[PDB]
């Protein structure tokens, strides 16, 4: 028996274990929607209206999950005006605040979840309120720093309120840079769901030509009337690979009043000259599915979902939660003996 | 620059590494703590 | 010595062509936020001092591209891709890492002048000048030849350095 | 209407002195040796289609290991089952219908009847828990959860303890088992009184504990089922190939509703009728048509349900040869 | 920062009882083992007891098992040590000490400041031997300290279970040496440890002044944990 | 206001003497930019004079120098200004006042001479020589000037009213 | 060609190598590996969030380390085992101390700059690391100061992955423009460009002196490159093997060549004879990674089945 001190390694071994086994319980039970195009300027803005006027779920906890990037904000643009102020060579207004300064340097490492004393907020009412602070703000356009820095410096009594509820444009100002992705964690008929908005396109074929495996549904936005062989080659090269055999494409024709009315004074033959129907939006729709879909061969069902859409009154979330239970539904029959 | 002479590289640099690999000749369990 | 050398102290360049001049400082520039405190100036003979390079490359607003500061450490160099009129004057390297802060020796670059038949004008001393003690004789060579001379005093028949 | 013996009752009157024991004298004065020789060439006929069935079944499995999955765990149990029927079954009655009489005396018997009815208990226990995977799986009531090797270990074990309650007890010291029927094979003594082995409670219990809660849960649940898929269907109305889905499941469970009232409906209705209806005597011709039926049923299920299985009939292509 | 903070330490009557606590703060308490030890006064360290991370696994030495319980609340990050009808002989500095147990881990690598008590008046286990119990030296000079076991200390598994500490006059212990070759952070590379099997030796060389206290070598072979008497460093 | 850079103070010096510099900067946020001095001998070579910072806490002097010069600044004029005290020959040279510091000199002020000389001002002889006859016929003709005595420079000679230098 | 080279010296011949741990407890799909160099602790990657290092010695799991963000491509183990550095389509590099950290989770460095997502990397010591990102770039990085101190462009096509030279003195990088480049550290820009292959080029290691390199592609061929010679030397390509390479790894000697297949196989190749040599089969899905001890003793696998195996 070689348990010697060691026979304490194992018991570690076992509660970590038990940690990994119940997030991953929980884990896989989301149900993850992937959107893809962007093959055009704005169509992922086009989604994100859609997403404001018939998605919500603002519960407490979304809410609280930007927490920290606030406080990261606040601190890091604290920081960045600080060594500003090195940097320039500004001194204080008032020598106490030299001694604010060593603090300072402390307190900047306090950078924790939420160490709000008065005693800090002071010295932050202070430094804002001194000049140089001031003139470094007002040549803030020779560094970086958040638009947003005098906007929640100068709120901080809303702000510090333990009931504050980020708005929409809060979140809207969290700042993107290159990479995004969209999350929410609201509730609804006892489902969880996990929505993802990606872009990047153009490019990153790669990226879903084998890293996607698995996902529940693709959204495929489509630039309706907004070079175009090599889309059709690339979609070509993505549609019919054996690896995505079984999996379903949904498609969101949006901006369809502009479709209309172009269909109207523009023909479908720009893009297929071979094109013998009308420039009705169900021919021209219907003409346009079956050349995607074709590019298959290989799969005997299709399962595809389609979808007639209206304005901005249109009851999306009825929509959404049919098509999700739809799915969830055949794909749990699929594999439980019953064919 | 030619195939042959770094193929005689590749020979002289494998011949000794056979006494190092368990794999290809083998192992036996006592040079091992990989017994149970 | 305490060297801050910029090289070459003399250069003949040829219109059009592209000149470097390094710059050598007799201490590292770098500070404790690893910054370079680095300015390229030229003074010109008649006007102000002006930037030509900023932190060795950010370009000035209004100094064109042909000027370009590079390097690093101790071992700096200014590049120019094409001399021109305005770029005539004294270059220097000057920094501010380390105070009192320290000027280079400079570049002297200045364009050469067109050959033509020596112009010799001469007016010595007048004889009342002569018999006063004193000798000061006036001489203007312009377009003169061989390019590679020195201004020659002869007292006495004997060559006079001093003056 | 019988012979009344300490280890055997004939149902046949000894007031003639015929009758002997089952154990001794090979029972052609019941009946003329050629309705036996039919009875073991119909024995023999079902045994080379069911070690057939049921072995190929265990070889494919193990040789595709994509079949591998916790779900079908209670296939291989449905396997075992009918190997239970094989061998505790098929062959002792074999040796003595081609004998006459019970060769392996009344341990013999014993070890008959305990592996008959444990196999077919553990056949129909693995149905019923099955049917409850499903339900749970595709209705989902729990919130939140997962059907990993855990559940179905414990739903092969349940079934064990279910069976053992049912088929132990007659080792221990309860209702005897004794020749039935044709005194070929041997089973519970369901038919006579005995207060010694308190005949009644057990009869009593094992009509509903293996009848009442089988009908009650297969309807329940299939019915929550097909509630389910109806409702499915409703929100769908275009899709087709759910329509099929739809369809093909309905034909199915009512296939299978149907077996299942074939398989038990027959003892249930003879126990009743002797229950409500006192003061009657059927003899071993008509007393053979359940074993008949459940013997059937060892043949019919494992088609139905493994061969049938589109998750088995996958293999049936890499399978006939 | 990392801090341990012992309290609840007096003055008791024999037979009483009291509970220690040892608060900590800085780092994730509940991933770590904790131990009491404790030191008599004019004596060498004896190890009390054990609780492991996630209270799992708990140890007490003979003298103690049944009567004392040692506990851990670890949502409230503090340890207690529950102690009942009190002895003269429990009097001791009571040290909390940390210890996290994983592959190339250092236990025992932070002490607290420790606790007093103090109480009024009215085998199967490895002896380890130092059989010089003081050295004078003089600043500069190398020296080696030995010490040994009555059984190997080499086991099966191929490790030696051998660690040295440092008592500092004042001070809580301080460790130098863990599983033979591991400098501990901090301290300096003119120490060194060697030794085999059942004899070892620490090296100073070129000894300085706070290189002055009590140098333990001690066991974590099996439980409980056992020191040696301590060998004190004099000025010639 | 307006942007602007007046320097003054200017002039001739005794050795031993004291002279009081003026830079005046307007316009733009002067107490919160830094200010340079830097000076330029005749003889084409630039040495350093002062830095102060935007708020004047923090000055870089040559150690060489302190103790001679005294520098100031006022918020009431925005203006700087700098005392020199025992000056040498190399002090006669070109100042410039420029806006914020060495990590942000970019604008170079108009500057001011300042000449040293024990030398009393004295008015100097000016005698013009004309060509001799005949050697006057060619297309460019220079003439001679003889200017003895010269102190301070510049020496300002105008003939045919003021036309020919 | 090698083939005919070393056709005289006898074949390796029974290549039987058994499981001598198998490791469990992922439950998603597994996208990295990284052997620590003492050939003893290891670093994988797992969609469940998780990064773990484990002691293989016992079978203990030493840290799991939940991620920030889960969309995970590469990760990389320091040689002094003080840090990791786990990627992201985040575009992020984040740094963990694994021993000055007094038992929590923390976030040492985050590496931000990359325009696409991070898809390899590779620690030169504590200091310095070079990196791919599918923005076409690669980028060494001074993780203390946190900027990108040295840049490698000139790919024109998005880049897939790297391979450091064994003296860590060059690097190699693999892209989508079908292409490999040799790069030089210090300078920071491209001695050698190596093209043949018409796919995108997914993976590529070293043989063991650190003189040569075998390439892994998609296109279901191996290369073997030479540097000083340039070139192309070998292909290795089943006629009925039309699927992906998912990985590649050189027994101690360069004997073996190791190589994963889109068919759940892990074919184990003769370098010296062209002859297959063996196979590694028990995996019910995409072998994805594999790995060679520094030391020799062992091989791990990993595999799209959520589970490791480790085989000697």
């Amino acid at each position: 028996t070689l348990s010697a001190e060691d026979k304490a390694a194992v018991e570690r071994s076992k509660m970590i274990d038990r940690n990994l086994r119940e997030d991953g319980e929980k884990a896989a039970r989301e149900v993850k929607l992937l959107l893809l195009g962007a093959g055009e300027s704005g169509k992922s803005t086009i989604v994100k209206q859609m997403k404001i006027i018939h998605e919500a779920g603002y519960s407490e906890e979304e809410c609280k999950q930007y927490k920290a990037v606030v406080y990261s904000n606040t601190i890091q643009s604290i920081i960045a005006i600080i060594r500003a102020m090195g940097r320039l060579k500004i001194d204080f207004g008032d020598s106490a605040r030299a001694d604010d300064a060593r603090q300072l340097f402390v307190l900047a490492g306090a950078a924790e979840e939420g160490f709000m004393t008065a005693e800090l907020a002071g010295v932050i009412k202070r430094l804002w309120k001194d000049s140089g602070v001031q003139a470094c703000f007002n040549r803030s356009r020779e560094y970086q720093l958040n638009d947003s820095a005098a906007y929640y410096l100068n709120d901080l009594d809303r702000i510090a309120q333990p009931n504050y509820i980020p708005t929409q444009q809060d979140v809207l100002r969290t700042r993107v840079k290159t990479t995004g992705i969209v999350e929410t964690h609201f509730t609804f008929k006892d489902l969880h769901f996990k929505m993802f908005d990606v872009g990047g396109q153009r490019s990153e074929r790669k990226k879903w030509i084998h890293c996607f495996e698995g996902v529940t549904a693709i959204i495929f936005c489509v630039a309706l009337s907004d070079r175009m062989h090599e889309s059709m080659k690339l979609f070509d090269s993505i549609c019919n690979n054996k690896w995505f055999t079984d999996t379903s494409i949904i498609l969101f024709l949006n901006k369809k009043d502009l479709f209309e009315e172009k269909i109207k004074k523009s023909p479908l033959t720009i893009c297929y000259p071979e094109y013998a129907g009308s420039n009705t939006y169900e021919e021209a729709a219907a003409y346009i599915q079956c050349q995607f879909e074709d590019l298959n061969k290989r799969k005997d069902t299709k399962e595809i979902y389609t979808h007639f859409t209206c304005a901005t009154d249109t009851k999306n979330v009825q929509f959404v939660f049919d098509a999700v239970t739809d799915v969830i539904i055949k794909n749990n029959l699929k594999d439980c003996g019953l064919f | 620059m030619l195939v042959s002479k770094c193929c005689e590289e590749f020979r002289d640099y494998v011949e000794e590494r056979s006494g190092e690999d368990p794999l290809v000749k083998g192992i036996p369990e006592d040079k091992n703590p990989f017994k149970e | 010595d305490v060297v801050m050398t910029q090289t070459p102290l003399t250069l003949s360049v040829t219109i059009g062509q592209p000149a470097s001049i390094s710059c050598k400082s007799s201490q590292s520039l770098l500070d404790s936020d690893g910054e370079t405190s680095l300015n390229w100036l030229l003074q010109r003979p008649g006007q102000s001092p002006k930037r030509l390079i900023y932190l060795v490359s950010k370009l000035d607003s209004g100094v064109p591209d042909r000027f370009t500061g590079s390097g690093s450490g101790t071992d700096f160099t200014l590049k120019i891709s094409r001399v021109e009129a305005a770029d005539l004057g004294v270059y220097y390297c000057w920094q501010g890492t380390h105070f009192p802060l320290t000027f280079g020796a400079g570049t002297k670059l200045e364009l050469k002048r067109a050959d033509a038949a020596p112009t010799v004008s001469i007016f010595p001393p007048s004889s009342e000048q002569l018999t006063s003690g004193g000798a000061s004789v006036v001489c203007f060579l312009n377009n003169f030849y061989p390019k590679d001379i020195n201004v020659k005093w002869k007292i006495d028949g004997s060559e006079r350095q001093n003056g | 209407c019988g012979t009344e013996g300490p280890n055997f009752y004939v149902p046949f009157s000894n007031k003639t002195g015929v009758v002997r024991s089952p154990f001794e004298a090979p029972q052609y004065y019941l009946a003329e040796p050629w309705q036996f020789s039919m009875l073991a060439a119909y024995m023999f006929l079902l045994i080379m289609l069911g070690f057939p069935i049921n072995f190929l079944t265990l070889y494919v499995t193990v040789q595709h290991k994509k079949l591998r999955t916790p779900l079908n765990y209670i296939l291989l149990n449905l396997a075992v089952a009918d190997l239970f029927m094989v061998f505790g079954g098929f062959t002792t009655t074999l040796y003595t219908s081609l004998h006459g009489y019970f060769v392996f005396g009344p341990t013999g018997c014993n070890l008959e009847g305990f592996f008959a009815t444990l196999g077919g208990e553990i056949a129909l226990w693995s149905l019923v828990v099955l049917a409850i995977e499903r339900y749970v799986v595709v209705c989902k009531p729990m919130s939140n959860f997962r059907f990993g090797e855990n559940h179905a270990i414990m739903g092969v074990a349940f079934t064990w303890v279910m069976a053992l309650a049912c088929a132990a007890p007659p080792l221990v010291g309860w209702s005897r088992y004794i020749p039935e029927g044709m005194q070929c094979s041997c089973g519970i003594d369901y038919y006579t009184p005995h207060e010694e082995t308190n005949n009644e409670s057990f009869v009593i219990y094992m009509f509903v504990v293996h009848f009442i809660i089988p009908l009650i849960v297969i309807f329940f649940c299939y019915g929550q089922l097909v509630f389910t898929v109806k409702e499915a269907a409703a929100q769908q109305q275009e899709s087709a190939t759910t329509q099929k889905a739809e369809k093909e499941v309905t034909r199915m469970v009512i296939i299978y509703v149907i077996a299942f009232l074939i398989c038990w409906l027959p003892y249930a209705g003879v126990a009743f009728y002797i229950f409500t209806h006192q003061g009657s005597c059927f003899g071993p011709i008509f007393m053979t048509i359940p074993a008949f039926f459940a013997k059937t049923s060892a043949v019919y299920n494992p088609v139905i349900y493994i061969m049938m299985n589109k998750q088995f009939r996958n293999c049936m292509v890499t399978t006939l040869c | 920062d990392v801090q341990l903070v012992e309290s609840g330490g007096g003055l008791v009557q024999p037979g009483g009882s009291r509970k220690l606590s040892c608060s900590a703060s800085g780092f994730a308490f509940s991933s770590f083992g904790m131990h009491w030890v404790r030191q008599a006064p004019e004596k060498g360290l004896e190890w009390v007891a054990y609780i492991s991370s996630g209270s799992g696994t708990i140890y007490y030495a003979d003298t103690v098992k049944g009567r004392f319980t040692i506990s851990r609340d670890d949502p409230k990050n503090t340890l207690f040590l529950q102690m009942t009808s009190l002895r003269s002989e429990d009097t001791a500095m009571y040290y909390c000490v940390r210890s996290i147990y994983y592959y190339g881990s250092s236990p025992f690598d932070f002490w607290g400041q420790g606790t007093t008590l103090t109480v009024s008046s009215g085998g199967s286990d490895i002896v380890m031997t130092q059989a010089t119990s003081s050295v004078p030296v003089t600043p500069g000079e190398s020296v080696s300290i030995s010490c040994r076991s009555s059984k190997s200390l080499l086991h099966s598994n191929g490790n030696t279970y051998l660690y040295w500490f440092l008592q500092r006059p004042g001070q809580s212990p301080q460790l130098l040496i863990y599983r033979m070759s591991n400098l501990a952070s901090g301290v300096p590379d003119r120490f060194s440890g060697s030794g085999s099997g059942t004899a070892f030796t620490l090296t100073i060389s070129r000894l300085e002044a706070e290189d002055v206290g009590v140098y333990y070598c001690m066991q974590h072979l099996e439980y409980p944990l056992t020191f040696g008497a301590g060998t004190k460093l004099e000025l010639k | 206001c307006e942007v602007q850079l007046v320097e003054s103070g200017g002039g001739l010096v005794k050795p031993g003497g004291s002279l009081k510099l003026s830079c005046a900067a307007s316009g733009f946020t002067f107490s919160s930019y830094a200010m340079s001095w830097v000076r330029q001998t005749p003889e084409k070579r630039l040495e350093w004079v002062a830095t102060i910072s935007s708020r004047g806490l923090y000055t870089y002097f040559p150690d060489s120098m302190k103790g001679r010069f005294t520098i100031s600044r006022d918020n009431a004029k925005n203006t700087l200004s700098l005392q020199m005290s025992s000056l040498r020959s190399e002090d006669t040279a070109m100042y410039y006042c420029l806006r914020g510091g060495g990590y942000d000199a970019d604008y170079w002020g108009q500057g001011t001479t300042l000449t040293v000389s024990s030398a009393k001002t004295t008015a100097p002889s000016v005698y013009p020589l004309a060509p001799v006859c005949g050697d006057t016929t060619g297309s460019s003709v220079t003439l001679g000037c003889l200017v003895k005595g010269y102190f301070p420079e510049p020496v300002t000679l105008t003939w045919n009213s003021g036309s020919l230098s | 060609t090698l083939s005919q080279i070393t056709n005289n010296i006898d074949p390796v011949g029974r290549i039987q190598m058994r499981t001598r741990r198998t490791l469990r407890g992922h439950l998603a799909k597994i996208y990295a590996m990284h052997w620590g160099t003492d050939s003893r602790l290891l670093v994988s990657a797992s969609q469940d969030g998780k990064l773990i290092i484990w002691d293989s010695y016992t079978t203990n799991k030493v840290h799991a380390i939940p991620l920030r963000s889960s969309w995970v491509m590469t990760c990389a183990y320091a040689p002094s085992g003080n840090y990791v550095a786990c990627g992201g389509l985040d575009n992020i590099c984040s740094i963990y101390n694994l021993k000055t950290r007094e038992g929590n989770v923390r976030v040492s460095r985050e590496l931000a700059g990359h325009t696409g997502y991070l898809s390899c990397c590779r620690f030169l010591d504590d200091n310095q690391i070079v990196t791919s990102s599918g923005d076409t770039t690669c980028a060494l990085w001074d993780i203390e100061t946190g900027q990108q101190t040295t840049t490698f462009t000139g790919h024109t096509g998005d880049v897939m992955s790297l391979s450091l030279a064994p003296d860590t003195r060059l690097f190699v990088s693999g892209a989508c423009d079908a292409s490999a480049k040799l790069w030089d550290v210090r300078e920071g820009m491209c001695r050698q460009t190596f093209t043949g292959h018409e796919s995108d080029i997914n993976a590529i290691c070293f043989f063991p002196n650190g003189n040569a390199f075998a390439t892994g592609s998609d296109d279901a061929t191996c290369r073997l490159f030479d540097l000083r010679a340039d070139q192309e030397l070998m292909t290795y390509s089943h006629d009925n093997i039309i699927c992906g390479i998912t990985s590649v790894s050189f027994s101690k000697s360069g004997r073996l060549l190791l190589a994963g297949y889109d068919d759940f196989n892990c074919n184990v190749w003769d370098a010296l004879k062209a002859d297959r040599a063996g196979v590694l089969a028990g995996h019910d899905n995409r072998v994805s990674c594999l790995g060679v001890t520094d030391d020799g003793m062992a091989v791990a696998t990993g595999s799209w089945d959520s589970f490791l195996k480790i085989w000697n």
